[PDB]
């Protein structure tokens, strides 16, 4: 870990814009991770923080990256119902054949969840 | 990790009260990461 | 009016289960015409 | 028991108002009671049946019958939420202030339900 | 005072249902019997 | 296939969303780890 790693995990998930934009001019980790594996694109992604995910995306965040349980942000934004944020992955290249170690693709979460509009983006995209 | 026991009376008691125990503890296998996503889902629908 | 044994881990969990065990138990107790008055009401709003 | 009281006390609770006529007219126990005490009105109340409770009361059905927890007809429709029947129940002289062996008058199981319409008329009628 | 839940699975409906007509049905039934009841749990 | 479900109370409330919350989330579960919990219940 690092401490403006931890400072950009903190701010990417409560959706905090301008101390994102900060950490980052100050060479914050982009790919730092918390104790589940989730990288800030996975906290903001989940979290429903559109601004954030794309600063991330554009200085170096790796859009597939995979946490301790294999999940991506796709994965997590699929599931939170935050379709904007889907787009926005599966442009910069999210694998929507990712499975997670209990062999989840994103399409098989927003599925279960009921994110119709979220499933059928994932299928046409398959 | 701590072990509590509950007494219950009635078949159809037992019943309900062992599919939510089961409930409760088979979540705790969900990675805090969709749970979390699960919640913020939940929001969006209230 | 048989007697099961439920083992539940952790404390929340614990509380949660004996929370809606005294529920169902406790219900037991209100007379069937205040149940079912009760239901036609659930009918009424559903 | 009897076996008419018995046939009026399903007809009542189920809502065959042509099957209580009969009944009545062949003079069936109109405060017949079932193994809770209710009686004829008690379940056609209960269950929202207004023409079978208006025919009961007009062949000398007891408006202010008790079963074995003390509950009056009146108590039932005002926790079930059935507003008519309420009403034609207070026109024949039911009691807003009976007490169920709990308590309970008809106002505080419609106050406690959140059938306010009903709370209003029984308070006004207190 | 009156909130709204949304249950996919019509079995999960049917169990937060039956727990609902507790927790709600619960409140009837006089304190002293709830306090008996309780006193009686301390078995384990 | 989903169902809406009306709560007074905001304990009730709460408590019927915990129970919402772990009735779905358990589907997640993979089966062999369901099975191989439920043969550890046979404990009583
Ligand atoms: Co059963
Ligand atoms: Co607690």
């Amino acid at each position: 870990g690092s401490d403006l790693g931890k400072k950009l995990l903190e701010a990417a998930a409560v959706g905090q814009d301008d101390e994102v934009r900060i950490l980052m001019a100050n060479g914050a980790d982009v790919n730092a991770m918390d104790q589940n594996g989730e990288t800030p694109l996975h906290l903001a992604a989940m979290n429903g923080h559109l601004e954030i995910v794309e600063v991330l995306l554009k200085t170096g965040a790796d859009v597939n990256a995979s946490d301790f349980h294999g999940d991506t942000p796709l994965h997590l934004a699929a599931m939170a119902g935050h379709l904007e944020i889907v787009e926005v992955l599966l442009k910069h290249g999210a694998d929507v054949n990712a499975q997670d170690t209990w062999g989840y693709i994103p399409f098989d979460l927003a599925a279960w969840a009921g994110n119709e509009d979220i499933a059928e983006v994932l299928q046409k995209a398959a | 990790e701590d072990t509590y026991y509950l007494q219950v009376r009635g078949r159809k008691n037992f019943e309900i009260l062992m599919k939510l125990k089961e409930s409760l503890e088979l979540m705790e296998l969900v990675p805090q990461p969709l749970v979390d996503s699960y919640r913020q889902q939940q929001q969006l629908l209230q």
